[PDB]
RNA sequence: UCGGAGAAAAUCUCCGAAUGAUUAUAACCUAGACUUACAAGUCAAAGUAAAAAUAUCUUGACCCAGAUAUUUUGAUCAACGGACCAAGUUACCCUAGGGAUUCCUAUUUAAGAGUUCAUAUCGACAAUUAGGGACCUCAUUGGAUCAGGACAUCCCAAUGGUGUAGAAGCUAUUAAUGGUUCGUUUGCAACGAUUAAAGUCCUACGUGAUCUGAGUUCAGACCGGAGCAAUCCAGGUCGGUUUCUAUCUAUUUACGAUUUCUCCCAGUACGAAAGGACAAGAGAAAUAGAGCCACCUUACAAAUAAGCGCUCUCAACUUAAUUUAUGAAUAAAAUCUAAAUAAAAUAUAUACGUACACCCUCUAACCUAGAGAAGGUUA
RNA sequence: CUCUUAUCUUUAAUCAGUGAAAUUGACCUUUCAGUGAAGAGGCUGAAAUAUAAUAAUAAGACGAGAAGACCCUAUGGAGCUUA
RNA sequence: AACGAGCUUGGUGAUAGCUGGUUACCCAAAAAAUGAAUUUAAGUUCAAUUUUAAACUUGCUAAAAAAACAAAAUCAAAAAGUAAGUUUAGAUUAUAGCCAAAAGAGGGCUCUUCUGGAACGGAAAAAACCUUUAAUAGUGAAUAAUUAACAACUUAACCAUUGAGGCCUAAAAGCAGCCACCAAUAAAGAAGCGUUCAAGCUCAACAUAAAUCAAAAUUCCAUAAUUUA
RNA sequence: AUUAAACCUUGUACCUUUUGCAUAAUGAACUAACUAGAAAACUUCUAACUAAAAGAAUUACAGCUAGAAACCCCGAAACCAAAC
């Protein structure tokens, strides 16, 4: 049992995938939403090394990381251990003023204001 | 039960994560007066705040060094199109 | 003789069968 | 010996979230090359941190006024 | 102990060294490294000195003793990290501990056997994810008592096939019902006389706080064979002490029968003769179970108890192999039917019976009732 | 021995007096199948089940005892013999 | 009243690399059973690991091209994710594992290397399989793994015409055996088989109508259940 | 837990030891008392004085002096001397 390379076309996604996860293969997403959901134990060391590294200590807490290859490398790592989900800024990047008052939703969007109140 | 079903809606999937019933303030004194802030609610906010500083200074970092590398690209075309000196020929040069 | 397969690669084996392809209708009945 | 009904439905979910993983792995926001440098000043700082640290090790200052107050221990009402 | 080759670095497959000859005689000094637990072991620039660069090819510490006049030499210390110098034996033994106590058989196939004819009875090559059993050497199990269970059935019972005329047999299905002997020589067999039969296995030799013979296996002693002896041998032989008051669990108050022979049918059916049945029906015993004492026998040289004496023992609602009848799928004047239906047909068994059934005074005495208590009896 | 039987004494049992021993983690101490190291009152799943004595049996508690046997170990002993 | 060598006292608290035992709380970290030598393999010393304190600077993962054999262990610039690492001083214990999975080597087992594991949940009971970041009070909530699962494809009822084709067994008939592989016809070669051989029982024709697979031994052993989105 | 002692639910005695597992295996009838880690070479910590420190003899190229800090209990078969 050793480390594994796995083929680059997995990682080459196709026209319908672009159309059922909602992605376009232009303007790529900058961040990542990443969340553990299965355990490090049971599985090989170097898979524990990389869930520390990335800040996945905790399970189902997220964990806001670069969209690039060197991050996304140790990602590969991981695949089958965490949730990928692109971070979503529908009211823009949060500003000095509005740091105080984000919320991060399950749908992927870091809202910049939280009034809990209802829409109306 | 129900935790796809709220997810569908755009709410957290156990009832108590981000919503009214959790954050909004389980109290108030009789006469009006707020009562202080939960220490739950205190603590969810630092980690939320501490969440979005993140997302700026990774996003800051990220837009310069595209446009930083921009930048020197330039350079290296311009430094190809350089000429010096001068080019004599023939029998003397 | 055969030799046990650990519960996981065995689980592997029961969702990878093939699935055939079924028509609405069967050919006979119709015309 | 047959896989429940509830095994095989389970993995068939972790697999599709993990071939949506798949699918976000596959559009890098920056190349390899412009990649480089980037976050140099971070990094940099960062270190200079943990050397701060482990190079302040150092004793203690030393009080008379602890050593002093222990008599109050025999203070009293005259 | 170390070195060389393969496996390829864990154990395996092979060769060699405890040097050898050649020689230009191969100096001193000193950066940086290899290897390595330690120890030992490798390579080497620069500088200097000799000469006029070169050593080529293929291994044992410390101590302690020496030799020369600083220089040197000492190990099959080979158990090769090496005790300066020490072997046998113990069954007379001890202490501290650790352990343990090919050939069947069932399936599939079918060349060849069976005059003819594969599969009446069998049978090559094979098929079963199929069931059981260096030159020499070698060590738990019988019996008694009481048995529980499997069925892969030895007899008893119901059936299919036949190269089944009858009678004897052969083969297969079904069935776990009760039964399955007494001796002789034996240490494992070897026989004798019987039987309807004298099944094959599992239960830690089933079972040693139920009993017993071996063996393991010793203290004594002989031969035979070893060893200088002590001793020894998986070679003989004779002798030779294991005790236990049951604390707990569990257990200690009915049943409704098996087999054999004779008689009859009948010396008939059958069969050329020889020979010779079935079912149906009647009668005897043997054994087992449950009881009893008029006789007999043996006791108490008692009014009792015993067997060697006497008596009694049965019903099957509910099935399996198999065989019939009616009749569809399926034009039959087919087909027993994991079609709807109607029957017959082992061993089992409890539907169905018999037994029991009463709420019961008790000073005491008596009792064919009894360890005690319980129970019976009382003009 | 086939094939056991009867009688008497001892013991037993009941009454009175006296009164030990090995043994004992705690016990409110069941059956079957499973699992397990040959292995189960105590674990898994079924099932059974008013409570306490008295007298009996010895399947089990790998039942209790002794300085018993068997192989191996120690840079533990000892007796004996020698080459 | 225990003689392979008496008993008593002393030496003597003999020695025991062997067996047993080794007495309050809390916090923290934490190996091994790899290698080496050993009258040494029931022990010990060193390496290696671990640990505590101190000094100061790069460490872990990943690592291109290119190299040493080759289509991943060494080695390994820049980066990036991250917080550790080297040296100095002190110090014991440990040096026998266990089971699963993967590749080999010997020959089912047994050695070697790589990975994981030590539930309070699930798999029945279940150290080693799967789910599981520590440990707290709460009569809150969302979830993970989760012994269960739904045999398989044409005869119908009919008709069969010679010179025995020869020759090796009188002679061999579709047909003992062997070779021709045969005869007209609306239509028939001889198929089983019969026959000493031909007896002929009669297949195919003519002539009529339709037509390869997928869930043995104490006493059975949860109970049950085919459809409510 | 409960209104309720018991019924319902959950739960494979302990120490050592195996191996980091036992349904192994050792030891334990129970009570009271008694019954097993001891040393300063080096290291660390706290002070005195300091090119010197120490109440003679010692150490010293920031040392030297003082304090504090440490390493178990029980058990053979044997051997020897002298009595009996
Ligand atoms: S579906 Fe039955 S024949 Fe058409
Ligand atoms: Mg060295
Ligand atoms: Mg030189
Ligand atoms: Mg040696
Ligand atoms: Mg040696
Ligand atoms: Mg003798
Ligand atoms: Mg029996
Ligand atoms: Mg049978
Ligand atoms: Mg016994
Ligand atoms: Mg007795
Ligand atoms: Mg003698
Ligand atoms: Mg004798
Ligand atoms: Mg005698
Ligand atoms: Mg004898
Ligand atoms: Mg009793
Ligand atoms: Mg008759
Ligand atoms: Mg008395
Ligand atoms: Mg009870
Ligand atoms: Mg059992
Ligand atoms: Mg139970
Ligand atoms: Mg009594
Ligand atoms: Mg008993
Ligand atoms: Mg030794
Ligand atoms: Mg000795
Ligand atoms: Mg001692
Ligand atoms: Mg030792
Ligand atoms: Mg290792
Ligand atoms: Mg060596
Ligand atoms: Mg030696
Ligand atoms: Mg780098
Ligand atoms: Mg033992
Ligand atoms: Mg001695």
């Amino acid at each position: 049992f050793t480390k594994s390379r796995i083929p680059d076309k997995v990682f080459q996604p196709k026209p319908e995938d672009h159309e059922k996860y909602g992605g376009d293969p232009q303007n790529p997403h900058k961040l990542h939403i990443v969340t553990r959901i299965r355990s490090t134990k049971r599985r090989p060391y170097w898979e524990k090394d990389t869930i520390k590294m990335l800040g996945l200590q905790k399970a189902h807490s997220p964990q806001i990381h670069k969209n690039i290859p060197s991050v996304n490398a140790k990602l590969k790592v991981v695949k089958h251990l965490i949730r990928i989900q692109p971070l979503k800024l529908p009211q823009g990047l949060p500003t000095e003023e509005t740091m105080s008052s984000t919320c991060l939703k399950s749908t992927g969007e870091l809202v910049v204001q939280w009034h809990l109140k209802p829409v109306e | 039960a129900g935790g796809q079903w709220r997810l569908q809606q755009g709410l957290a999937a156990n009832p108590s994560g981000y919503g009214p019933l959790t954050e909004l303030p389980d109290w108030s004194f009789a006469d009006g007066r707020p009562a202080p802030p939960m220490k739950g609610q205190l603590r969810r906010k630092a980690q939320r705040e501490k969440l979005a500083r993140r997302v700026v200074l990774l996003t800051q970092e990220m837009d310069a060094g595209i446009q930083a590398w921009k930048l020197r690209q330039q350079k290296l075309q311009e430094e190809r199109k350089k000429e010096h000196d001068l080019k004599p020929k023939g029998t003397l040069l | 003789h055969w030799r046990v397969m650990h519960f996981q690669r065995q689980k592997l084996m029961a969702i990878t069968e093939y699935i055939p392809p079924k028509p609405a209708i069967n050919p006979r009945c119709l015309p | 010996r047959t896989v429940s009904f509830q095994a095989k439905e389970s993995m068939i979910r972790r697999l599709e979230v993990e071939a949506e993983n798949h699918y976000w792995l596959s559009m890098p926001y920056m190349t390899a090359e412009q990649e480089c440098g980037h976050a140099a000043e971070r990094r940099a700082q960062a270190f200079e941190a943990i050397k701060a640290a482990a190079t302040s090790k150092f004793p203690k200052h030393r009080y008379i006024a602890d050593q002093l107050d222990h008599l109050n221990i025999s203070k009293k009402w005259s």
